[PDB]
């Protein structure tokens, strides 16, 4: 069964003695029900809602890495609505093995 | 043989490959949806005068 | 690059054909029907012209799919005639003494399974070519006259026998398990009159298709044959 | 394969945008009434946006 | 705070019901003769000559959009070079004010945590064999007296009396025995 | 084309037509009649009645109504 | 377009759409039966017209499963959702998915246009011979539209099956359910449509199959053959949909997820050989009747095994997320439904048990808790989980607690005194009955009055 | 790679019927403005010249031999986009399958567009856990919350254009002097003479340039019924 990552103890040490867990928040704000503008014409409200993507927001840790929006099943990852054509590059499962070859690396 | 000239393969449904051969066709269905639907009346009426269900109230009156 | 699969938008067979199976159910008269199945023959065609002409995207699974779905197929016809012999054997316990002269087991089954087993050997030799890629014009010709004996065969017997569906279930089992097989007989027949050669040869799915299906029809036959004349 | 449907393609731009003969932009209609009503309230919900975020989901009486 | 009242501005009241006026004052079912919206209706819908009677999937308006050399117009990255380095600045959304209304403060705070797991594989083994064999255990208290039940339905019984029961459309027809 | 790239835009969008709503509500309401006129067409048929009145089949006291 | 489109979800969207539709027939003929049911004595239907209530029964069972809960389950949810679970674009066969949804709205029309035009008259949705063979032809329009709804339902299931051979990616626990529902479709319709083409023989070609020195109970053998895998294939759907939304909203990943897959596993495997547990009270061999108690039984182990897991589920999540989304509620609502439901279903299993319940209203508690609570909800649920990436608006489903409250206080109402009259004894498809059978009858009219103003609501 | 089909035959050449008829222009056309059949025609006639005249082939350098005959001398930039090309159509109907990924050696994530959806599925053996599903939009360091391994996206992009194998050639192939019509001729004869013809696309190639149809027995092959 899964229970996290194998952690080992040098890998606990701080490098300084006020290191605590970093305090951001992952809420990523207030929402409700995309409001569009009366102005907005079809083509332009589509872009509207493109820009709305839960899905398309992050958190950005102190490191300048992003921890991005994640889900179980790859039903959260299309746009919302689903668009007549979803997954026009093929998603990529990320596999990972201890295997390498020579040719990957150089001296 | 130019690759890039045979863009009609995903542009066009494989229905209508044809031109106009395959869009005639279509639209010569599409003229008999109401000949279909006068048809298809008639029999709903063909069923319901045998059960005599027109006589309901002529039956009690 | 391009896309794993070329998509398709639209189609309108599928509403065409939903309404030609309706109108099998709203006709007045017994010849609309026959002309309607002309209809459904029509589009039918229409639809596997699409099939081929998806030729053009090249695409590998392609062949897999249609592939596994006659195995579907395949299995549904099995399980089909598995209820027709449940039907039959159900009321096993009440055959062999009631007054109604059942088949002789000496002339039907022996001429039959001879004349089968040479069907399976026209379209034995049909795949030996397909896999030589060659052809040779006189097996489809031998096919027709095996099914013309066939249907001439099944005809006479029909009409000669002296017990009548509504004698008994053994009768009604008897012809209705034998007509089930010629209706798959005939669907064969459906099949292979369109029998060419094609030269992108061994991804056409209709070779290995026919190869199946007349197999899987011989080999029922030998099961009715056990259970009805032997 | 070479000449096949694209795997990505860009957005061509919106239409020309349509101004009325006054200047002011065109509405088009809008399925998001305003009700009119005397009822103000406002609830929020802690909802889940995936395994590692939420948002702080509201509605509105109006 | 009412948030709502931060982009009370925003919602004007709308005018005619289900925003349309009545096709009479204005026909919204026409297309739009504004140029470059050819395939739109006045209303802004797309108009069934660009979908149903002209639709492209059908071989209307033929125009293979890749060209000569396998290409199609594609938008670059933002790239900026610093620091003897090219860096590709990332497209932030825009603030969710802008696209849902609501001011974004005063966020309740909602922690990094990562997966909430059941651990201890040993307990948890266990767990999960109970799970199977405790209804086990149920059925097979229940086979027995099952057995016995059924047995006792069909025991052999010394019946000294007969009564023949024939179901009809609609009633019921009762053959006894007559003393003699 | 960027109004393409939803199914059902339109709606999506909020801009589609109200009598798409309409036309799909009064197709559930028809749905219903085939239950209801039926039975009053059947009651009407084999009774002369469109609807019984309550206990209306089994014996009932002088006063009842 | 609109009847052209192949795109999977729009058609996902038509299943549902058109399940709802049909649901409204279906909700008027089972408010038909409650009113008749509310006192001793005729109400709405005369009793020279008794006829009639027993095609609004025919026509209520088997509306709401072929054309409703089927559809929605099994054609509405997994053609939207499927092949976005896989990392395909788009389902195998576009053309085949296009028609089958066509398929079921032309069996639908013929269904009620008999209604109107033929003689109405029923023999239950089992349609059991001799009385189906003797009846009118509206029997023979019925028969049409479930072999035709077969078709949709077979080529449906050939659908499903080819994502195995392109999912690029791995197999969740929804898409194994979806696919071995298909597996029991592809073993249980051949075998319907042999049966079912016998009844037509009878009917329609002078067969004798059903006549003395025939024995009808080969009807009921062959009949619950699929009759059985159809109460599986309509339930293991919504499984799968309930272990989705438990996982999803509680950020918990799935516990024993190989158990759960071998969980669906194993109930079709069993649910394809205890069909006849709806023959108890035929006149069974002994020993038949005691493998066939038996093996019944076992398909606990299995359904209880994923209760369990979706318990485990629901525990330890976070208190910070707001636990009242009408979908969670409606996943949480049934483990505890289904869990009644199966109860009484392995009362009923024990056939000593089964000889004073069968043909009585508990049976009709029993699989109404399960398919018009469970399913419902569970399609409900899946639907609410779905709202962002189906899109649909102008409802108030997704946070009501009024609405998931007043759902589950008032169905509770309808089928919970229908137990207590299973011992009474009421008979099933009876419009008349004792005066003494009353008070409970009438609680029940009282709930299903109050259910249908509910619906109202949501707009 | 395994989810192609077969070769077709163009796969290994083209019929000459496809030959440009105005090859006089083809030979001065710069590569950027050859077309797919245009080029092909251009680097078989100019490659086949070169190869039949024997007695030049050991005096000529790998670079003009190469470019003579159409191929692209490799290097760390054309090399890196024909690599990124590959795994791209690779990945297309294989797994994603390699080390884990860190800051110093992020996993890299080929993609046409501004967006593509990947999923973690941690570590090896005990380290790997369910799959969580993101979207890798460009210009951002992905960090999976569960097990922290980094992901970033490659983008196959050039000058508004995304990388192909002819956009590679145009871009760093640089035309040489451009092809004289005397060696066309000069081999031409070499491989021709007295109907025997064991240089054919010379023949077609020599005919065209002295219009068409001049040449012994090319008016009958250019000469169809239907
Ligand atoms: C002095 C002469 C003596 C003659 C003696 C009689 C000999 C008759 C032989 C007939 C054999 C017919 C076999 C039918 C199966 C199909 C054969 C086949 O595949 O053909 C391919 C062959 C070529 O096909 P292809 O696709 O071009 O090439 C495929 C291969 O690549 C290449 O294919 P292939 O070249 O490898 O083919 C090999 C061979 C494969 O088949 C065999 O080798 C099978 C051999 C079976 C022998 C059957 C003998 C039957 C005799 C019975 C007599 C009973 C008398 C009872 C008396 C009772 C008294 C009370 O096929 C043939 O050779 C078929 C026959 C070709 C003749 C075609 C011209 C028309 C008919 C001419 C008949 C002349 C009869 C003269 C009689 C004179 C007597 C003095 O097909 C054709 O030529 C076209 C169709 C016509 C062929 C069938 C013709 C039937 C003629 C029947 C005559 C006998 C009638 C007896 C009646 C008795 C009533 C009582
Ligand atoms: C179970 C219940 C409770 C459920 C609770 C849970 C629900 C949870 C939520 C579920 C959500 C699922 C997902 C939803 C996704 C929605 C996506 C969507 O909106 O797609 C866009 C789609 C289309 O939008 P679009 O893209 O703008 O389409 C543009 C058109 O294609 C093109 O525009 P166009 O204008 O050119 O359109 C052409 C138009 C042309 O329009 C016109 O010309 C209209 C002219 C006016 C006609 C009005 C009707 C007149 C009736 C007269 C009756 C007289 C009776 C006299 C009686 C006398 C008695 C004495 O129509 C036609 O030409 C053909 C019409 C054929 C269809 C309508 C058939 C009506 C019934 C016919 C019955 C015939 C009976 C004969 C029987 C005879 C037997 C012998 O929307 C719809 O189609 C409407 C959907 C509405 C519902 C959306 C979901 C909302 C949430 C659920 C609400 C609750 C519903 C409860 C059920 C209903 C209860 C009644
Ligand atoms: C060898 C012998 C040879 C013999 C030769 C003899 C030849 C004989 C020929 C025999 C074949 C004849 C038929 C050929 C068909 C050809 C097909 C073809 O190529 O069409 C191209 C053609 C293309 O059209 P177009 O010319 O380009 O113009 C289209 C428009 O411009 C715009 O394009 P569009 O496609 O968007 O517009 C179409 C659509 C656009 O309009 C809409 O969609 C309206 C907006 C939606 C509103 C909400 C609707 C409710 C929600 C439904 C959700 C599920 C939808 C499932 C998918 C659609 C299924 C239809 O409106 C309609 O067509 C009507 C839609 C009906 C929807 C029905 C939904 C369920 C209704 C439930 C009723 C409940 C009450 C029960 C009582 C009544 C029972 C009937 O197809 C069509 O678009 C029209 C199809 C019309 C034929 C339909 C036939 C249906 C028959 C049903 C059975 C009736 C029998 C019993 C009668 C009982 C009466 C009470
Ligand atoms: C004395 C007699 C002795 C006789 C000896 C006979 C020896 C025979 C040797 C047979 C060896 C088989 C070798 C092949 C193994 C399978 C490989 C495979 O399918 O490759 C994928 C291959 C696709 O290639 P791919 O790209 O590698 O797939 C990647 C994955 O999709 C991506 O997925 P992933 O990577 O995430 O996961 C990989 C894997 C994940 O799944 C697995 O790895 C499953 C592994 C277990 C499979 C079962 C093995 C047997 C277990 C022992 C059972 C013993 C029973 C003993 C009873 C005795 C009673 C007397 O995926 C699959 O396997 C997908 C296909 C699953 C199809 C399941 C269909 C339902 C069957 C029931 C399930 C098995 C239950 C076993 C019992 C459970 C209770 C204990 O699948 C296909 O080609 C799909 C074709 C679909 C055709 C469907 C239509 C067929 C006709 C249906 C007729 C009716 C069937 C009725 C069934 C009733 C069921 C209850
Ligand atoms: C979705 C629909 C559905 C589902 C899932 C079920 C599931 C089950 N059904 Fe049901 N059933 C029907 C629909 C359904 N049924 C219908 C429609 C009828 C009537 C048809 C007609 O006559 O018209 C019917 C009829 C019916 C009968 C009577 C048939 C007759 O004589 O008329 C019986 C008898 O045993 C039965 C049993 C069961 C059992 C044992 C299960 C099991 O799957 C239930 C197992 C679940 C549990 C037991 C609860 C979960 C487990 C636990 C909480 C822990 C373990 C528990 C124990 C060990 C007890 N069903
Ligand atoms: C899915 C199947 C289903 C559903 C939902 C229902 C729902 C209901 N049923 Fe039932 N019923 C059956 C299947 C179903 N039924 C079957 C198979 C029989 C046996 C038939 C026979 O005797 O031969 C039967 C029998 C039956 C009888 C016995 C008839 C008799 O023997 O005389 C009665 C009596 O009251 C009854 C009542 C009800 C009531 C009051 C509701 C509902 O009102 C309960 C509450 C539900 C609502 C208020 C509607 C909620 C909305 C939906 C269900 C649609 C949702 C759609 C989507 C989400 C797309 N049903
Ligand atoms: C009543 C009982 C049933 C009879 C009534 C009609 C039922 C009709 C149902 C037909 C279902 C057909 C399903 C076909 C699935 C397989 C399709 C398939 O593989 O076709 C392709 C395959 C090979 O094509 P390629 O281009 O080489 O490769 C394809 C792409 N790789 O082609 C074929 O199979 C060729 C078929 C040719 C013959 C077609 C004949 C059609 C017959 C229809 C019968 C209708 C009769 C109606 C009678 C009604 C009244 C009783
Ligand atoms: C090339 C492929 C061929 C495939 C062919 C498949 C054939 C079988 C298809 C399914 C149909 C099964 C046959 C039907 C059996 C009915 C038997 C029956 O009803 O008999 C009972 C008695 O039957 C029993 O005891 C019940 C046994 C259960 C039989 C089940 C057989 C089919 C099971 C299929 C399940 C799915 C496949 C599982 C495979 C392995 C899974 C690990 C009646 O008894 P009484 O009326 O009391 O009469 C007794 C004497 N007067
Ligand atoms: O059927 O349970
Ligand atoms: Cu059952
Ligand atoms: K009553
Ligand atoms: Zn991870």
């Amino acid at each position: 069964i899964y229970e996290g990552q194998t952690v080992q103890e040098s890998e606990l040490i701080p490098q300084e003695d006020d290191w605590v867990i970093e305090e951001t928040n992952f809420c990523l704000g207030r929402n409700c029900y995309v409001r569009f503008r009366e102005e907005d014409d079809l083509a332009r409200r589509a872009l509207h809602q493109m820009d709305s993507q839960l899905n398309k927001m992050h958190t950005r840790l102190r490191d300048g890495t992003v921890i991005p929006y994640m889900s179980f099943h790859p039903d959260e990852m299309v746009d919302r609505p689903a668009p007549i054509h979803t997954f026009s590059e093929k998603p990529l499962l990320k596999w990972t093995w201890d295997e390498t070859y020579e040719e990957a690396y150089d001296d | 043989i130019d690759p890039t000239k045979n863009q009609w393969r995903w542009c066009v449904d494989p229905a209508w490959y044809g031109g106009m051969r395959d869009k005639a066709n279509m639209d010569m269905y599409r003229l008999m949806v109401y000949p279909f639907f006068g048809y298809a009346l008639l029999y709903l009426h063909s069923r319901f005068k045998q059960n005599d269900k027109y006589n309901v109230f002529a039956k009690w009156r | 690059f391009e896309l794993n699969i070329n998509i398709i938008n639209y189609n309108y067979l599928g509403i065409i054909i939903t309404v030609i199976i309706s109108i099998y159910i709203y006709n007045n008269s017994n010849i609309i029907s026959v002309y309607n199945s002309n209809l459904l023959l029509i589009n039918i065609n229409i639809w596997m012209k699409y099939n081929i002409l998806d030729m053009l995207n090249l695409n590998v699974l392609d062949y897999k799919i249609l592939l596994w779905i006659v195995v579907i197929i395949i299995s549904n016809e099995i399980l089909l005639f598995v209820s027709f012999y449940w039907i039959y054997y159900h009321n096993y316990i009440n055959y062999y003494h009631v007054n109604i002269l059942i088949l002789n087991s000496y002339n039907i089954v022996y001429n039959n399974i001879i004349l089968l087993t040479l069907l399976s050997t026209i379209v034995n030799i049909k795949f030996y070519n397909y896999i030589l890629s060659y052809y040779k014009y006189i097996l489809s010709y031998l096919i027709y006259y095996n099914n013309y004996m066939f249907n001439n065969k099944i005809i006479l017997e029909y009409k000669n026998n002296s017990n009548y569906t509504n004698d008994s279930v053994y009768m009604t089992s008897y012809f209705y398990i034998i007509l089930l097989h010629y209706i798959h007989i005939y669907d064969s027949i459906i099949l292979i009159v369109v029998y060419n050669y094609v030269n992108y040869k061994n991804i056409n799915n209709y070779y290995i298709n026919i190869n199946i299906y007349y197999h899987l029809i011989e080999v029922l036959y030998i099961v009715i044959s056990i259970l009805l004349y032997l | 394969r070479i000449g096949g449907p694209p795997v990505f393609m860009q957005f061509p731009p919106p239409p020309p945008k349509e101004y009325l003969a006054d200047g002011t932009p065109k509405t088009y209609p809008l399925h998001q009434p305003v009700f009119d009503h005397g009822y103000t309230w406002e609830h929020w919900y802690m909802t889940n946006a995936g395994v590692f975020h939420t948002v702080y989901y509201g509605e509105f009486a109006k | 705070k009412s948030y709502y009242d931060d982009f009370k501005d925003r919602l004007k009241p709308g005018k005619y019901t289900q925003g349309r006026c009545p096709q009479s004052e204005g026909d919204y079912r026409q297309e739009s003769k504004t140029i470059g919206r050819e395939h739109l209706n006045d209303d802004g819908t797309r108009s069934k000559r660009y979908t149903v009677k002209e639709a492209d999937a059908l071989g209307y308006h033929y125009h293979p959009p890749i060209d000569k050399k396998g290409q199609v117009y594609v938008k670059g990255p933002n790239t900026v070079i610093e620091r003897g380095q090219t860096w590709i600045k990332g497209y932030e959304l825009p603030s969710m004010e802008y696209t849902y209304g609501p001011k974004q403060e005063d966020i309740p705070f909602y922690p990094r945590v990562k997966l909430n797991v059941w651990g201890n594989y040993n307990l948890v083994m266990k767990v999960e064999f109970l799970f199977f064999y405790l209804p086990t255990i149920i059925v097979f208290g229940i086979c027995i007296p099952v057995y016995t039940i059924n047995f006792a339905q069909e025991e052999v019984i010394y019946t000294t009396m007969t009564v023949k029961v024939t179901g009809r459309q609609w009633y019921w027809v009762y053959e006894v025995e007559s003393p003699t | 084309n960027l109004e393409d790239h939803f199914d059902l835009a339109e709606y999506m969008m909020k801009m589609h037509n109200p009598m798409s709503e309409y036309l799909y509500w009064i197709a559930g309401f028809v749905s219903g009649l085939h239950g209801i006129l039926p039975l009053l067409h059947s009651n009407y048929y084999f009774s002369g009645m469109f609807l019984p009145r309550d206990n209306d089949n089994t014996q009932l006291c002088d006063d009842s109504w | 377009f609109y009847i052209l489109v192949n795109n999977n979800k729009r058609i996902g969207i038509y299943y549902i759409k058109l399940s709802i539709i049909i649901g409204i027939l279906g909700i008027v003929l089972s408010y038909i039966i409650r009113v008749e049911l509310y006192n001793s004595g005729n109400r709405i239907i005369k009793y020279d017209n008794v006829n009639y209530y027993n095609m609004v029964i025919t026509l209520h069972g088997l509306l709401m499963i072929f054309y409703i809960i089927m559809p929605g389950l099994y054609g509405g949810i997994p053609l939207y959702i499927l092949p976005i679970l896989s990392v395909i674009t788009d389902i195998v066969l576009p053309r085949i998915n296009n028609i089958s949804i066509i398929i079921v709205l032309i069996s639908y029309i013929v269904v009620i246009n008999s209604i109107v035009i033929e003689y109405n008259i029923g023999t239950g949705w089992t349609l059991y011979p001799p009385l189906s063979i003797i009846g009118t032809v509206i029997v023979n329009m019925i028969l049409y539209g479930l072999i035709i709804i077969g078709i949709s339902s077979i080529i449906s299931a050939i659908n499903f099956m080819n994502i195995l051979i392109v999912i690029d990616g791995i197999i969740y626990v929804y898409i194994w359910s979806i696919i071995i529902t298909s597996v029991l479709l592809i073993i249980s319709l051949p075998i319907l449509n042999g049966i079912l083409l016998m009844i037509l023989s009878d009917i329609y070609f002078n067969s004798i199959y059903f006549i003395l020195n025939g024995d009808v109970v080969l009807y009921q053998h062959l009949f619950w053959y699929f009759g059985h895998p159809e109460v599986y294939i309509l339930i293991l759907p919504a499984f799968g949909i309930i272990s989705i939304i438990l996982s999803v909203l509680n950020n918990k990943i799935i516990f024993g997820m190989k158990s759960m897959i071998l969980a669906i596993i194993m109930i079709s495997i069993l649910g394809s050989i205890v069909w006849a547990h709806h023959i108890y009270t035929v006149g069974l061999e002994l020993d038949t009747k005691i493998y066939f108690n038996n093996l019944t039984l076992i398909i606990s182990i299995p359904t209880g095994n994923k209760i369990y897991n979706w318990i485990i589920l629901y525990i330890g999540s976070y208190n910070i997320l707001y636990n009242g989304y009408q979908s969670l509620i409606f996943s949480i609502m049934f483990i505890i439904i289904f869990i009644i439901g199966g109860i009484t279903g392995i009362i009923i299993s024990i056939d000593i048990i089964d000889i004073g319940l069968h043909d009585t209203y508990y049976i009709v508690s029993h699989f109404h808790y399960i398919l018009s609570i469970g399913a419902v909800i569970s399609l409900l649920a899946g639907i609410l989980l779905l709202k962002d990436i189906i899109g649909y608006y102008n409802v108030i489903i997704k946070i009501n607690k009024y609405f998931g409250l007043l759902l589950f206080i008032n169905i509770n109402i309808i089928f919970t005194p229908q137990f207590i009259i299973g011992f009474n004894v009421m008979p099933r498809r009876i419009l008349e009955y004792s005066d003494n059978i009353i008070v409970w009858n009438l609680i029940s009219s009282i709930g299903s009055i109050s259910t249908i103003l509910i619906l109202l609501s949501i707009f | 790679y395994r989810h192609w089909h077969r070769m077709s035959e163009d796969d290994w050449a083209l019929p000459l019927d496809s030959m440009p008829e105005d090859v006089k222009t083809l030979m001065a056309t710069p590569q950027t403005e050859r077309g797919f059949v245009e080029d092909y025609w251009y680097n078989r006639i100019r490659g086949e010249a070169t190869l039949l005249d024997p007695e030049a082939l050991p005096s000529k350098s790998y670079i003009a031999l190469a470019r003579d005959m159409g191929l692209q001398i490799v290097d760390e930039p054309s090399s890196h986009m024909m690599g990124l090309i590959e795994l791209y159509e690779y990945l297309r109907g294989a797994s994603f399958v390699g080390p884990f990924g860190t800051i110093e050696n992020p996993v890299l994530v080929p993609a046409v567009g501004q967006e593509r959806v990947v999923a973690c599925t941690g570590g090896v053996g005990d380290e790997e856990h369910f799959t969580l599903w993101f979207r890798c939009r460009e210009g951002f360091m992905y960090r999976c919350g569960e097990c922290d391994q980094i992901f970033m996206l490659v983008r196959l992009y050039y000058e508004d254009r995304y990388w192909t194998q002819t956009l590679v050639r145009d871009t760093f192939m640089s035309d040489g002097d451009m092809f004289d019509l005397k060696t066309l001729e000069r081999v031409h004869k070499m491989w021709n003479k007295d109907e025997m013809v064991r240089w054919e696309v010379g023949y077609w190639a020599q005919d065209y340039v002295l219009g068409k149809g001049v040449l012994p027995g090319m008016v009958e092959e250019h000469t169809r019924v239907n």
